[PDB]
Formats: C-alpha cells, structure tokens, sequence
C-alpha cells in the first residue's frame, strides 16, 4: 500500500532554515513525480514544486522560487523539501504528493507537517479561574490559559471527570504566545456545591497547574 | 554515440 | 505426419491487408476456440493504412471474419504545460498477435509518440502500443511502456542513456501462465533492445481513455547497456517463456537478438529480472540467428527444451561455396542445475533463399506417441519456390533429422505461406491438435486439421 | 496562472442529500481537473482524478463532470463522513493550482446562543492585567457577530475571537472573545458589555456587569 | 586375359571390357578364335587390318590462339585462355589427358565505381575522396592504359525511425536541430557514370555532402546491390576489370532489418534506379542478403573492395570470408597509402588463377595438377596464389569416364573464376564400331530371319 511518510512537526526561528521529509512506504519513491503543496487556513492551496526523484529535475512555482528547494534520495527512498530565510508567511502546514496512474495527476498525500516559524522561547502558562457575576437554572464556568509557547496545552475538568458539556477552543497566536480557553455548563445544583477544578499541562515546559474555580 | 556520428 | 493436407479451411482479409501476417488461438470463457488473426495495414477511418485485428469464429469451411474493433483516432492530451501526441498512420496494428485466457492482445510496433513543449520536443518516434480486448465483455485497455515527456535536449545532455524513443513496442509478444504480459522492444534503448513486462490484470486496472502518460506500479524493463557487443542488437527481436532453472514458481524469459554482437546474432534464457542465466550465440554472422525462438519438450522428460531459427544460414557446399537455406539449432534442456551445450541437432533448409527457419511452431504431441513435435516454415521454400512448413516428430532422443511431412502452399508465389505459425490447439475438438498458417502476401490463413494416424 | 474559482464556500445540507460543488477556471482546461477531500483534522485523500476517474477506493456516490473551464463533484447520497472540505486542483498548467475549498456543513434548525460573561481574576488582576471573557456557546447558523463595551462605547483593540468546529451530537457552533487590558486601563471604567448578534434575534443579546460592584 | 575371359557376345560388348580390347569382323576367321583379343593377338591370327575394331582416346585441340602480351588496345580480341577449344574423344571406362594455360594478362581495361558513404559520421572521414578522381588515376596509371571511374553515394532508407521526421524542418534540414544544415536524407544515388574523364569525378565530388540519420547502421549493402544489378546506368564494360569500391565508418545494415522500418517485402534484386538517379524501392524492399548480394556481384563479375576505417575492418574483413572474392582495405591516416588501397586491393584480385567448371557431365570427372611460380608441379590443385599481372601458368587435366553414357555428344567448359576468355572442351562418347552401321536385320545366316547379322557375329533382333 502507497504511503508517504513525512517528518515530525518543526518549530524553528525566523531566518534559520528547515529541510522537511518525505519517506515512501510500500513503493519506490523513484517511481513517478513528487509535488510539495503548502497550506494555510486563510491562504489556502499553494503549490510549490515537484520533483522526479528518478533524475532529479525539478520545476516550481515562481513564487518560491529562491525559499523552497526540492530533492530527493532513491537510496533512502525519501523526499526532501528545504525552505530558507524562514519567516511567519512560511508558517504552514506541507504536503508531499503522488500521482496514482496519471503522470500529471495528485492522488496520493502524506499525513502533512506543521512548521512554526517564531523567536518566542518556552514559556509556561498563566491559568485564570473564570467565575460568573454575582441566578438562573444553569450555571456556566470557564478557565482561561494565557501567555503560553509552544503548542500545545492539554485542558480537562476534574482531571477528565468531567468531560460532557464542555468546549475548549481553538488556540490563538496572542503575539508571539498562545491563548485559550474553555467553558463548562451544569445545573445550579451543581456548583459552588460540588467542586469544580480547571486542570491543564503543558508538556513543553513540563507544567500542569491546577486551578479551582471560586465564587464572588 | 550509438548513432550516425563523428 | 498427420494434418490432412487435402481438405483445408481458409479465411481471407480484405486486399492489401496483410491479413495473416500474425495469428493466435484464442478460447472465450467456454472453452470455445476461435482464431485471432492480425492484418497490420488493413485500412483505417481516413483511408489510410492503420492495421486491425480479426476474430474468426472456428468453421470448417472458413470464410470472412468480422473484425475487432479498436480506437484508431489520434489522441492530444493538453497536460502539465506539455502537449501529447499519438499518431497512429502506419502503426501496423497486428503486426503481432497473443491470446492469453479470454483476453487479446494485439500490438502495434510502429505507433509513434511526441510531445511537444513550447518550441521543443520529445521527436516523433516509434514508441509502439498495445491494445488488450476482452472480447466477450467488451472491456478495452492499452499498454505503451515506452511512451516519456523528456525532451529532445535532455537525452542529447545524458548522452541518449535510456532512450526508449524508438522502441516499437509489442515487435514480439508474449503472456506467461500466470498473466504476465512480456512486450518485445528491439528498437529500446537506441536500438539495443529492451523487454516490458506487466500483469495482464494491471494493465486493465491502470489504464483510461485520454491520459496517454500513467503508471503501471508493477511493470518491469529491462535495462540500458554501455556495452558495444549489444549495440544494434535488437534484443527482443523475438520471444518467448518457459522453465529452465528448476525452480517452477520463476518463469524464465527466452530473448532472440538476432544481430547482437556485430550480427552475430543470439538468444539469452532469463529470470524474471532479467538477469542472464544462458547465452547462445550464432554460428555465423548475419545468418539472423534469433530471428525466432521457440520452447518446448520434444524428448518427454518434462524438460523444456529450445530451438532457435536462422532464417539466413548459409551451408557450405562444393567448391568453397555458400548457399542461403537457413537452419534451425535444437537445444535440449539437461538435468538439474545445468548448461546449455552445443545444439543437440542442426536443421538445415535445401530451397536457395527458402529462408528454412524463419518460424518455429510448437505442435504439441501430433501423432500421439508420446512426443511432442514441432513445424518449421520457409517462406519461400519448396521447389517452386512458394513456401513450405515441414513437420519434425519429437522422440527420445530429441527430434527427427528428417520431416515426417510437407504442406505446400496451395497461396500463388509471393503469400509468405508460413510466416506465422502457431499449433498445439485441437480446434475442431477432434482430439488431435491443429495447425494454422499464415499468408500475409495472400491476406489469408490455412487450417490444417490433424487427423487419427493412418499407418 | 490559472485561477480556479469554487464555489460555493460552504453550504449546509444534509443525510441523504444530494449535492455539487462547481469549479471554474480562467481558461480551458480540458479536463485536467482533480478533487480532493480534508476530513476534518486529518490530511487530504483523492476522489477524481481527470475530470470524471475515481481514485481507487472511493466510493461510487462520488462523480465528476464537466468541460472546458467549468466542472462539478457530486455527492449522491451523503453519508455523514462525506461531511468535510473539498478542494479543487487544475493541472492542465504549471504552476499547479487550488480553488478556494468547499465545507460541506451539517443542517438543522437555529438556535441563539448562550452567552456568558467573565470579569477578569483575582490573580490576572495581581499581576497587572485584566481579560474579560464572554462565551457564545452552542448557536446555529455559524454567522455570529460579537461586540464590546466599556461604559457603554464600543471597544474594538485588544479583542481575540476564537471559534469552534461544528459540535459532533448537537451540531452547533461556539465562540469565544476576550477583551485584554492593563489593570490600570480596567480601573478607569465601570461597565463592561458583550452583544451578540445572530439572526434568530433582530435585536442583540446583551450581558454586561459593573466593577467595584457585585 | 580379360578381354577373352569374359565372353563378349558383340563388338559392342567387347570394347566395354577394357580400353585395351578389340574387335575382329573379319569372315576368315578360324574355327575357335575369341574375336575380342588384344590388337597384336588379332593380327597375329591373320586378321584382316581393315575388320580391326579398335578406337583410342585422343585429344586433339581446334582454337589455339596464342596468349596476349598485352591487354591494351584491340575492341577487346585479348586472349587469356589457351586452348579455347578442344575435341575429347573417350571410350567407355578410359580416360585422356590435356592442358590448359592461364596469363594475367598485363595493362587490362579496368572500372572503379565508388560507392560513397555520405551519412553524418563521415564528416571526419571526407579527406578520403577530396582529390580521388587525379590520386586515383596516378597510381593507377602504372596498372593500366585505360581507366574508367564513377562515384555514388548512399546514407540509409529514408524512413522512420532511421530518418528524422520532426520538426518538419527535420525532413529538409537533418541538422536543423544542431546549429548546421545538411542535405535530406536518402537512400542511395547515382552520381557520376563510369568515364575516363578523371577531372569530371574530381568536380562531382566537390558538390558532394554529407546528411544524417539516426541509427549507426547504414544502407550501403542496398547501394552495392543497384551498382552491381544496374548496369547500363553505373556503366560497367564487358571487358574490363570491375571494381566496386565500398567506402564507410561504419556497421551496415542486413536482410531483415527492414522490419524495424515496417518493411518485410525481400529485397528482389532487380535495378530500381531510374531518371532521377536515386533508389526508389529504399523505402519498400528490405536490404539484400549476404546470398543475393554475392549472387549478382559472380554474375556481373564485380570485385567488391570494402575500404573502411580500422575500427569496423574486423567486422567487414568477416563479411568478406562470406562473400568470396572480396578483399579489405584499412582507410586510416597512415599505412602503405590510404587510397592506393584500391592499387594494393587490385594487385591482391589479380594474384589469383583458380579454375572453375562448367557443364561437367555425370559420368566424366576430373583432376588437375597445378603449375605455378617456377614450374612447380602441385597435384590435386586447380587454382594458384601469389602471382603478379602478367604471370601464366597451367594446368594438367585428365578426364575418365566411367562406363559409356547415352548421349554420346557433350560438352562443358573450363573457366578461370573472373575470366571473360574459357576453354570449352568438346566430348565425343566412341563406344561403336563402324561396322554396326552396315548391319543386316532379319539376316538369312541368323536363325533363318530371326536374328542380325552385325560385326561377324548373329545378335538377337529387337523383340526377342
Ligand atoms: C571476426 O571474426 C573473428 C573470428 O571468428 C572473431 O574473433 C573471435 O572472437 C571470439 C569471441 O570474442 C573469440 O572467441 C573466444 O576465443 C577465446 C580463445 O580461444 C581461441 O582464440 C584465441 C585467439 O583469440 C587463441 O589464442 C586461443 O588459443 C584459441 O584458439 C576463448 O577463450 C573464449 O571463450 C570465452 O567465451 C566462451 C563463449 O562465451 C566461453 O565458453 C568461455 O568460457 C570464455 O568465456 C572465446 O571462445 C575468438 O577467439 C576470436 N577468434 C579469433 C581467431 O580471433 C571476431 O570477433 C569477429 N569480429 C567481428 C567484429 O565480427
Ligand atoms: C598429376 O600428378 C600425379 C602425381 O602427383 C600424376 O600421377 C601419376 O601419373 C603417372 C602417369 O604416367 C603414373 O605413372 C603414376 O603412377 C602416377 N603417380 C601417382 C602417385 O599416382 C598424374 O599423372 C597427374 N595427373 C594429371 C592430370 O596430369
Ligand atoms: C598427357 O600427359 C603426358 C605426360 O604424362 C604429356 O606428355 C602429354 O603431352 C599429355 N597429353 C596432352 C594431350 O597434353
Ligand atoms: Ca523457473
Ligand atoms: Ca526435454
Ligand atoms: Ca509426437
Ligand atoms: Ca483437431
Ligand atoms: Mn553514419
Ligand atoms: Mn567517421
Ligand atoms: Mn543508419
């Protein structure tokens, strides 16, 4: 079966360089075309170049042209993709693919790698218990992670005790460091009477605070 | 090489 | 010894098609045998010469054949900044013939190929193609392992290494047991000459109208050469399959190259990639050693043996003089993990440019004696000149020195009566195996039925 | 460069549906289209390839049409993985290129949302910030507009929206701002408001709260 | 002795015995005398010398020109042969001896048609024919009185894949794709007809040059088959030595190859080059066989020279063992002379006298004792080697019979292989006596009516 295996996540600094992979599993990587595509969630679909890993010819897109560099090595039937002068732009996720029978074609995908592009050091996080103001049936609490970096942060309630009706949302680069947050809805049965604890970690900085939500 | 050349 | 020679059945093409230039049997998924009959410049939609195939139903009086029908409409493809192009004029369509289950594979050798990028170009060339038909279901595929995009530059830049532009791919063919399609190349390579070979199955699978460049994972070419003593080798001339290393779950490839080495000519015995296990070179140059080959047991101790025709094998005769009759070299298999040695028998034509070797057809086992035996064509044989097959009874000790039987043209002169060859099918389901010959100079096929022995 | 636009954006439909997304490019393109499928968090899988060829393994719902400069990828029959973004890609020319994608959205019936506001913590506020958050949980449709106040004017620098994909078992959207000031700047105002605007109420939803107050 | 001991019954029988037997018809003869007896036992019992039946094997010749001292002038009355014509009278098992002389004979008329490879590869190897037609009549000048020459040229068949056929360009200009131009590719072409106008070879070389094609291999066997089958055109003499130059750097194409072209149609070995001077069945007829190639070059007695680079003389001095009579030349930069390689391949074609026969009955062989050099006698031979223009030898022949055939008129020939001039030997079977032509059927001695008087003797008449 056809797969590419690509790299583990990069996080590096802007100006320094990266070189991403693209190792075939299950057939020779010399076998047809590899093309690199670039995605972010605003921009979309960027194609940046392929490359035949038979002779080594390559082509791209003219506006890469300088930044990405495509290669490839038959003998570890990988594919590589080199990206310098790195910066936040270059901040996206990539895609290395194969055409399945057409030669022009793109069919086949690798799992993608994420590159982060930024100077930020390691920096733990600043939980915050939300409490509601000084009613009605239900009641609804939340906790705020702010000032983090890298991502990303593990955030549960009672240590996972309490895992329906809950939502976590989606982390957001606040300058150069991240912040969420995360609510949660019971009855008014339920709190200040039973106790409720925000519990989050983060892995990076070898952290995981625990903050219990107070009333007013 | 292989073909009509000097 | 036994095929009636005086009640034969004869199909016909249309004129100038060189209807029976390439033949096969060919069973439906009843078991019902028919006959695949290729006719390489039968007329196409333009009026212009593009080949075709015949599928002829099996009647004992013979007659007409309704045709096979393929796409002959040159295809452009649009793609990847490039354009594609397939030209399909003069491609000989049925310039060879194979019929493996109920699948037909006709070839065409000199279907050409370009693509062109801005003002560059790949050159018009020769790359072949293969068209498979599943004739009951209707199914439709193609095969062309030699079509590329590179460009004209590129290949002058490498020094034309593996230059597959002028393959003629589908020159000869040939389907292994288990459904492995292995198309002869001898343009491959500048004109060394390389094999292709790919799954019947993946063929089909892989294959769609309109893209002309896709891939066939699971195919395999033989390789490129620095070599000079392959140059103009033309290696894969001709070929065919068998088993010659013991082992029963490898099949081996037979390789014909008849102007290998400087015209010396040989035909080499390989494994499945392509890794040489015998070589047999000429006996003398030019006499196209290789020109064909065929693999079968005649001696009845389970082991394959080869023969090899050279069409123009010039015998000594009085006087220090040569005389064109060609030969026939017969190799018997040895047991267990052994060499090929001399050739355990030499066949030699009697006709002046009879061209006694130009095809070599498997009989099966004709008078049932245990034996399998062989035909042998030359074209323009026989004391009037218009061809002949001559029977060969297998036996113990190999084959017979002498033919146990004749056929003579019943083509006027020119037919090429025996050009093609093909047997060990019972086609009237008679219990006896039959023989069908071909006559492209005459557009038509002869068959001959073998009947029970008289003697 | 060709172009390649596709549309629509999004649509919500859904199970058993019958849908098509449509691709049109700046030129012709002689069916050397392809479409291709992102499961949402996941990588992407190829559907058609050549205008109308499926991708070995691909379900038989799927079909792609069309000529020239226009095509489309039908989805008979959806099926709730078929729920996801869909792109296109041109390859009839270098550079190689994508239409703007395609989020196939669960339907069902609207909903307001529950909004919740948060003055900041007694240790933010030590340390010398103020965020003041406000949830808008579970709403359908997603088109949500969020707008702060401070003593009854609008405040638009220092705010951080974030959303949420489609909830799994309810199918609803959620959303979350966060308005950041210095403790200083918080202590110089009373009032702080959230409205949220959605279209299942003409007139906003309102939840404010006073400081020095409780 | 035998001739008694077998008991002949007729004259005929008795000359059938034994060449040394005899035959008497004579009417007187005594009571018991064995009419088949030696010719002295017979006489010496009084035989009549006129019954005496007893023919000999003789020899005597008809033409017996003298051999030619020099092959110049004459409308070509050059004889090289000698006897050119003998009468053999034989009788049955006997055998006669003769001989026959062989001269090369010195300043013969001599042909040289240049058969020009011009493909693309021979742009290094064009130093060869820039002055030929003066450098080839200079060293030639000392061999001959009366040289003709002509020049063609050859590439390979214009078709696909040996030609280019893109970009349409291509098709006019194989060298558009380079930054040069050359001439449209082509078979093979007629240039210049044999004449002894050596400054009209010089000025037709000089418009001369070189195509392209695709494949190493080229066509030049195709041209040696038209220059060698199409005579009036490239002009050969009936009497004159006929020399073919083959000139090339390269491998050649052969019968069979065609059919990487889509032609399978045999080459015919007729003349295809018409008005246009060009090839036309290039394109429809696949290359000549070694066979056929050979066939017509013994019947136009053409000398094929193949003058080659060194490093294709291995491949063509093998070509040459299969094709007898041809002799190689190494076209280098250095050597004895790279183009008196034809004075020196000329030499080497006239170092040869092997005898050739023609017509030979079944029941007459033959055997020859060869004398050659310096009167050297070498039995069983009938060729010689290592001779010079204007050398002779001869050859002594014996022709035996066996039994007496029945047609008692034959001929057959003796030629020398490349020879114009031949010994035609002109064979009379003697197995009568005279007598039988004088006979008497239904005679009244024999039997009373129901037997032949003939020779003496009463022979059963036909029916019996
Ligand atoms: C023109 O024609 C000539 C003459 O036929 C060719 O020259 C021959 O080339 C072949 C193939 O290379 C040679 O065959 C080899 O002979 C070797 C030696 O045996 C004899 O020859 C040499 C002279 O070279 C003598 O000194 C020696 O005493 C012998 O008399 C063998 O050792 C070789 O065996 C190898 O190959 C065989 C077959 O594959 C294997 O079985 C062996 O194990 C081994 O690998 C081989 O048989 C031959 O010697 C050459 N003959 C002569 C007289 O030179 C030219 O090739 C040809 N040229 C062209 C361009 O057509
Ligand atoms: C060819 O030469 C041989 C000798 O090598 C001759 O043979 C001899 O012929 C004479 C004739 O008188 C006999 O007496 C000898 O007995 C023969 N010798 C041998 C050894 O056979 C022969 O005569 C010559 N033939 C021709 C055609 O002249
Ligand atoms: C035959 O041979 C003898 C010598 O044995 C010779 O003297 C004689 O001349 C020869 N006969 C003829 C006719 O040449
Ligand atoms: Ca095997
Ligand atoms: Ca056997
Ligand atoms: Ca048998
Ligand atoms: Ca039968
Ligand atoms: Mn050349
Ligand atoms: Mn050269
Ligand atoms: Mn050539």
């Amino acid at each position: 079966e056809v797969q590419l295996q690509q790299s583990g996540a990069e996080l590096v600094k802007p100006g320094a360089s990266v070189k991403l992979s693209c190792t075939a599993s299950g057939f020779n990587i010399k076998d047809t075309y590899v093309h690199w595509v670039k995605q972010r969630p605003e921009q979309g679909l960027e194609w940046i170049g392929r490359i035949d890993p038979a002779n080594g010819y390559t082509k791209y897109d003219p506006k890469f042209q300088g930044k990405a560099t495509i290669t490839a090595d038959t003998s570890s039937n990988t594919a590589y993709l080199q990206l310098s002068s790195l910066t936040s732009e270059d901040t996206a996720v990539y895609y290395c693919v194969r055409p399945l029978y057409d030669y022009y074609a793109m069919d086949y995908w690798g799992q993608g790698t994420s590159v982060t592009v930024s100077s930020a050091k390691t920096t733990a996080p600043s939980v915050y218990p939300l409490a509601p103001v000084c009613t009605g049936s239900s009641v609804t609490l939340g906790c705020l992670v702010k000032g983090y970096f890298p991502e990303p942060v593990t955030l549960t309630w009672n240590s996972g005790s309490l895992s329906s009706g809950v939502h976590t949302f989606p982390a957001v680069l606040q300058s150069d460091l991240y912040t969420l947050s995360s609510s949660v809805t019971v009855t008014s049965s339920t709190w200040p009477s039973q106790s409720i604890t925000c519990n989050v970690a983060h892995p990076a900085s070898s952290t995981k605070v625990d903050k219990k939500i107070e009333p007013r | 090489g292989r073909g009509d050349s000097p | 010894l036994n095929l009636d020679p005086v009640q034969l059945t004869f199909y016909a093409g249309p004129n100038g098609s060189q209807f029976g230039f390439s033949l096969d049997f060919h069973k439906d998924s009843h078991g019902r045998v028919a006959i695949v009959v290729g006719a390489p410049r039968t007329l196409g939609p333009s009026q212009e010469e593009t080949g075709g195939v015949f599928l002829c139903p099996w009647r004992a009086e013979g007659g007409q054949c309704p045709s096979l029908l393929f796409d002959l409409r040159d295809e452009t493809r649009n793609v990847g900044s490039q354009t594609l192009q397939t030209f399909k004029a003069r491609q000989g369509l049925g310039a060879s013939v194979v019929s493996w289950s109920d699948v037909i594979v006709a070839c065409a050798p000199w279907q050409h190929w370009n693509v062109l990028e801005k003002t560059e170009e790949a050159e018009k060339t020769p790359v072949g193609s293969c068209f498979l038909a599943q004739p009951e279901s209707g199914r439709r595929a193609e095969y062309s392992p030699c079509r590329g995009n590179t460009l004209s530059r590129i290949y002058v830049e490498n020094d034309f290494s593996w230059d597959k532009r002028y393959c003629e791919a589908g020159f000869s063919s040939v389907v292994t047991q288990a459904g492995e399609l292995v198309l002869g190349a001898p343009g491959g390579y500048y004109f060394l000459g390389l094999l292709a070979q790919a799954p019947v199955a993946d063929i089909f699978s892989s294959y769609r109208p309109g893209i002309l460049l896709w891939h066939v994972s699971s195919q395999s070419l033989s390789f490129d050469s620095s070599n000079p003593e392959y140059f103009d080798g033309y290696w894969g001339y001709s070929v065919a399959v068998g088993e010659f290393d013991g082992d029963l779950n490898t099949t081996e490839y037979v390789v014909g190259a008849p102007t290998w080495s400087w015209t010396l000519g040989a035909v080499e015995i390989l494994d499945s990639y392509y890794q040489r296990l015998h070589r047999l070179r000429g006996e003398q140059m030019a006499s196209y050693f290789g020109h064909s080959v065929a693999v079968t047991d005649v001696n009845g101790d389970g082991r394959h043996d080869l023969l090899v025709g050279a069409p123009l094998y010039m015998e000594s005769r009085a006087d220090r003089k040569l005389a064109e009759v060609g030969r026939v070299y017969l190799f018997l298999q040895p047991r267990g993990p052994h060499a090929l040695g001399a050739p355990s028998l030499l066949l030699t034509g009697t006709q002046l440019y009879g061209r006694f070797g130009s095809a070599i057809a498997p009989l099966g086992d004709l008078d049932r004696d245990g034996y399998n035996d062989i035909a042998v064509a030359a074209p323009y044989g026989g004391p009037s000149g218009r061809g002949q097959v001559l029977v060969f009874l297998g036996q113990s000790e190999g084959l017979r020195s002498r033919p146990s039987q004749v056929l003579d043209s019943p083509f006027p002169t020119g037919s090429a009566f025996g050009f093609s060859l093909r047997g060990a099918v019972d086609i009237d389901d008679n219990g006896y195996p039959d023989l069908i010959v071909g006559a492209y100079g005459a557009n038509q096929v002869a068959v001959y039925r073998a009947q029970p022995v008289v003697k | 460069d060709i172009l390649m636009t596709q549309s629509p954006s999004s649509m919500s439909v859904s199970l058993g549906d019958t849908v098509s997304i449509t691709c049109h490019a700046s030129q012709g393109i002689s069916s050397n289209i392809g479409w291709l499928q992102q499961k949402p968090g996941k990588s992407f899988m190829g559907l058609i390839y050549y205008g109308t060829n499926l991708v070995d393994g691909v379900p038989s719902r799927f079909s792609g049409s069309g000529s020239g400069a226009d095509y489309s990828l039908t989805i008979s029959s959806l099926d709730s993985e078929d729920f996801a973004d869909y792109y296109c890609v041109q390859y009839a020319q270098l550079p190689y290129t994508f239409g703007g994608g395609t989020k196939l959205e669960i339907k069902r019936a609207d909903a307001a949302p529950t909004v919740s506001i948060f003055p900041p913590s007694s240790e933010q506020l030590t340390s010398g910030g103020a965020s003041v958050v406000c949830f808008l949980n579970n709403f359908y449709p997603k088109d949500i507009n969020v707008k702060w106040k401070i003593d009854g004017s609008e405040r638009q620098n220092g705010v951080l929206n974030s959303w949420t994909d489609q909830d799994s078992k309810d199918s609803t959207y959620s959303m979350s701002s966060t308005l950041t000031l210095t403790k200083d700047e918080y202590e110089r105002h009373n009032s702080y408001t959230c409205e949220a605007t959605h279209k299942t109420s003409t007139s906003p939803i309102v939840k404010s709260f006073n400081r020095n107050e409780c | 002795n035998i001739c008694t001991t077998r008991g002949v019954s007729s004259c005929q029988q008795c000359l059938a015995v034994s060449p040394m037997c005899a035959w008497c018809s004579d009417e007187a003869l005594p009571l018991g005398s064995p009419r088949c007896d030696l010719k002295e036992n017979l006489l010496k019992d009084n035989c009549a010398p006129e019954s005496i039946e007893f023919p000999v094997s003789e020899a005597r010749v008809l033409e017996d020109r003298p051999l030619s001292d020099k092959g110049s002038g004459d409308s070509s009355q050059v004889t090289q042969v000698s006897p050119q014509r003998i009468a053999l009278r034989l009788r049955p098992d006997d055998s006669k001896n003769f001989s026959i002389q062989v001269r090369q004979v010195e300043d013969y008329p001599v042909d040289i048609y240049y058969l020009m490879d011009l493909s693309y590869s021979m742009k290094d190897d064009l130093w060869s024919i820039q002055n030929l037609g003066t450098k080839l009549a200079t060293q030639m000048r000392k061999l001959t009185s009366n040289l003709r020459i002509g020049f063609g040229a050859f590439v390979d068949k214009p078709v696909s894949p040996y030609m280019y056929i893109s970009p349409p360009e291509a098709l006019e200009n194989p060298c558009y794709d380079m930054k040069t131009t050359c001439l449209p590719m082509f078979g093979y072409k007629h240039v210049l007809t044999l004449t002894d106008q050596v400054t009209r070879f010089n000025e037709e070389v000089k418009k001369q040059s070189v195509s392209r094609n695709r494949d190493a291999p080229e066509g030049g066997f195709d041209a040696i088959m038209q220059a060698t089958v199409c005579d009036e055109k490239i002009g050969w003499r009936n009497d004159a030595s006929h020399l073919l130059v083959f000139t090339t750097d390269a491998k050649t194409h052969i019968a069979l190859d065609g059919r990487l072209a889509g032609i399978v149609q045999p080459n015919d070995g007729q003349c295809h080059v018409g008005s246009d001077n060009h090839y036309s069945a290039s394109t429809t007829m696949d290359y000549p066989s070694l066979g056929l190639m050979t066939e017509k070059l013994s019947q136009k007695n053409i000398n094929l020279i193949f003058a080659v680079t060194e490093n294709v003389v291995n491949l063509y001095q093998n070509y040459s063992e299969l094709i007898p009579g041809t002799t190689v030349g190494v076209l280098s930069m250095d050597s004895s002379n790279v183009l008196q390689l034809i004075v020196d391949a000329y030499g080497k074609i006239r170092s040869k006298v092997e005898l050739e026969v023609r017509d030979l009955p079944e029941e007459l062989s033959l055997s020859f004792n060869a004398t050659c050099l310096n009167n050297e006698v070498i039995p069983g031979l009938k060729s010689c080697m290592g001779l010079k223009i204007g050398d002779t030898v001869s050859f002594s022949i014996e022709a035996k019979v066996r039994g007496c055939p029945q047609e008692k008129e034959k001929s057959f020939t003796i030629k020398p292989v490349g020879f114009k001039d031949s010994l035609i030997v002109q064979v009379t079977f003697d197995c009568d006596c005279a007598c039988q032509a004088q006979a008497e059927p239904n005679s009244h001695r024999c039997n009373n009516g129901n037997g032949t008087f003939e020779c003496g003797v009463c022979r059963c008449g036909p029916g019996w």
